[PDB]
């Protein structure tokens, strides 16, 4: 306990005639509140580190996270110390309660002069050495944006990002996605005059494929997109789920990037806009099935492929039905839909009208508008697969204010199913009280009062 | 021979709670239309 | 005492909580907004590297993640992982808030795996939630049948736990 | 021995459901004339 204070404080020729005495109270190496003789570096006591390291005293610390000597002196402003700790070799190895190497610290800190003073010694340490999950020390000046302490590893400890984390990140994935828009400068600028260029970092692969212009859009930031294709990119490398950074843009409804890939590279949209990934979508049906009704205004402008099908077969104006975005289907009639197309179970777009809930009367304002209602209500009177024209599915699911609409524009009431049932069949069967009293007292329910089916 | 108390529990909510369900519907009806409920229709639900 | 004294907004607690996590874990919409109108740091995580729209998706808080997301940094925390690796809509479909993954599909959260490899329905999958596994599958069909690092499929780890409302809906 | 939680369910319908359905007949009684109940009579039918 004499030696405390007094490594602390006094730290030459009379601390250590007093750790002399504190070698003489109990031993050296004895425990403390945090280590044993760790306050020594703590306070930049040189000479007392010295006579400790004359009298041979401990080089690894256990201050109750595993904090050593070297780690001591970083964590706190020792710069003089470490030089001669450097200078000493101690190992550097040692790795904390938080799994940090003496590297990791000065980095995760920001201490840029601690980097400069492991600098000069630079083959006593590791910089490839296993953090965190496998984070190396370029890993971390990549997540926070340390761009200086990046910028001393690159061109000092001469190290390029070529050692994945265990999961399979580079330390430009990691930048691109956390948008450290400053930390990506130095790598395609810094980083070409060691060894590891522009056109080599641009092609790694993640554990998904990812290219590093596909992490730079689930960060969502244009700096950093744009970063990507001055140092030539592509926008058509496809995913392991096929998918372009064109796919996974506009579905975000980021309008800013869509445009900006597009005016670096003109030649590429020909070859995407056209790239049916993994189910099938083009990226006209990314935009309109995620409600955004104004990158399908621009995706067309640009020569879309307005009605391309897809897996389930569904064109995007059913696509964008299915999904109750109904702000996006009013757009696509008025700009040249082909309202006659029908999926895997033959429902076309009046049948996911009503079975979602949509209103009707506005949406028949529409295809009167677009004057292709001169005869283009036969969709009105459309059977499914089962037979089920959409007045079978507003009479078996309630929906008495969009039944009303289907007989206003006449729809057939008195039209079969596969098994022989009109509506009404279907009314009387579930119990829909209004719906039953609304079909009988129209035109036509005198006729349909007393009706048989395929039983009887 | 606890299923008489077990009947005691719907005794109260099929004729005081199904008919506060209704009483309610009768304050609404005189000031604002509301949405959800009389656009559907009565009966039992397909699923 | 303003002149700056406003760093006690951005101050952690022994648990790294900072004011703004105390929010979101406990509802409070109306407190939530003064903190983000004063300039509260949005994206700040505590020791389990959480941000606090991990909270609001670990417990439900619907109106708290729509006004985190409409504000400025709201595309960039979106789809922004943890310490486990998992984004805000791994955490807000493995407790099943129906909802909350309902809104964060409409508002572009990408997918992608967390650190052991499952899908957002192989966790929805992992608790009984069969009203999550049935919305994933009809927005993303095709990731019902891709596997994780160990290889199991989304019903192998459904009969791990003994799920068996949630294994005749994966078949 | 469940039986004491047979109870706990109707302590709370017929103190609180069953005031709750005064409550809004006190509303009904301020605006306008409600056909159904304010016709017949308390007590128990005879079917």
């Amino acid at each position: 306990v004499d030696y405390l204070e007094a490594a602390e404080s006094g730290n030459l020729d009379d601390f250590k005639r007093l750790f002399m005495a504190d070698n003489s109270r109990i031993a050296l190496k004895d425990a403390k509140g945090r280590t044993a003789a760790h306050q020594a570096a703590a306070r930049n006591r040189v000479n007392i580190l010295r006579y400790i390291r004359d009298q041979n005293g401990d080089f690894n610390a256990k201050d109750n996270a595993g904090n050593t000597p070297l780690h001591i002196a970083v964590e706190s402003d020792a710069y003089d110390a470490l030089d001669y700790l450097l200078s000493i070799p101690v190992d550097t190895g040692v790795l904390n309660e938080k799994k940090q190497a003496p590297v990791h610290l000065a980095t995760e800190l920001n201490k840029v002069k601690s980097l400069r003073v492991m600098g000069q010694y630079r083959n006593v340490i590791d910089i490839q050495q296993g953090g965190e999950h496998g984070r190396t020390a370029l890993h971390l000046a990549a997540i926070y944006d340390h761009e200086e302490c990046a910028r001393i590893l690159i061109t000092e400890f001469d190290a390029c990002p070529r050692k994945p984390c265990n999961n399979g990140y580079y330390p430009i994935h990691e930048a691109a996605k956390n948008a450290s828009s400053k930390t990506m400068e130095v790598f395609f600028q810094w980083g070409e005059q060691r060894g590891c260029t522009r056109e080599e970092m641009i092609s790694f692969y993640d554990s998904e494929g990812n290219v590093p212009l596909h992490s730079a859009v689930h960060g969502g930031d244009i700096k950093a997109v744009e970063l990507c294709l001055k140092s030539g990119a592509k926008i058509s490398t496809q995913q392991h789920d096929l998918s372009t950074p064109v796919h996974l843009a506009c579905a975000q409804g980021a309008i800013d990037i869509v445009k900006l890939m597009f005016e670096m590279q003109p030649m590429e949209k020909r070859l995407c806009l056209s790239c049916t990934d993994v189910q099938k979508m083009t990226p006209l049906h990314c935009a309109s099935m995620f409600d955004h009704p104004d990158i399908v205004s621009y995706l067309v402008a640009e020569g879309a492929d307005i009605n391309a099908l897809d897996k389930e077969h569904r064109s995007p104006l059913l696509l964008a039905a299915s999904r109750s975005g109904w702000k996006t289907v009013h757009l696509l009639i008025r700009l040249g839909a082909c309202i006659s197309v029908k999926d895997a179970a033959a429902r076309n777009v009046l049948h996911f009208v009503i079975m979602n809930g949509g209103r009707l009367t506005d949406f028949a304002e529409q295809v009167a508008n677009c004057q292709t209602q001169a005869q283009l209500k036969l969709l009105l009177n459309e059977k499914d697969s089962m037979g089920c024209s959409p007045l079978h599915y507003a009479s078996r699911d309630g929906h008495i204010r969009s039944l009303e609409n289907l007989i206003r524009l006449g729809a057939c009431i008195n039209l079969k199913n596969n098994n022989n049932e009109s509506p009404l069949h279907f009314a009387a069967r579930y119990g829909r009280y209004n719906t039953v009293r609304q079909l009988l007292d129209s035109e036509k329910g005198s006729f349909i009062i007393n009706e048989s089916d395929g039983a009887g | 021979a606890e299923l008489e108390r077990q009947r005691r529990k719907l005794r109260d909510i099929s004729r005081m709670l199904e008919q506060q369900h209704h009483l309610v519907r009768l304050i609404v009806q005189k000031m604002e239309i509301k949405t959800e409920a009389d656009d559907v229709d009565e009966g039992i639900s397909p699923n | 005492t303003q002149a700056q004294l406003k760093l006690l907004l951005n101050e952690k607690d022994s648990m790294g909580c900072s004011p703004l996590h105390y929010a979101s874990r406990d509802g409070h919409i109306r407190s939530l907004e003064n903190l983000i109108r004063l300039g509260a740091c949005i994206n700040l995580k505590n020791n389990n590297n959480e941000s606090p729209l991990h909270f609001a998706a670990r417990y439900g808080r619907y109106n708290t993640v729509r006004q985190l997301l409409d504000s400025e940094k709201g595309s960039f925390i979106i789809n922004e992982s943890d310490g486990a690796g998992m984004t805000p809509l791994h955490i807000s479909s493995q407790q099943g808030h129906t909802r909350v993954v309902q809104l964060l599909l409409n508002r572009g959260a990408l997918l992608h795996r967390d650190h052991t490899g499952r899908n957002p329905l192989q966790l929805a999958a992992m608790s009984g939630y069969t009203e999550t596994i049935e919305l994933l599958h009809s927005v993303h069909s095709h990731l019902l049948d891709q596997v994780d690092k160990d290889g199991n499929t989304a019903l192998h780890l459904a009969t791990m736990e003994n799920k068996p409302h949630a294994i005749s809906v994966l078949m």
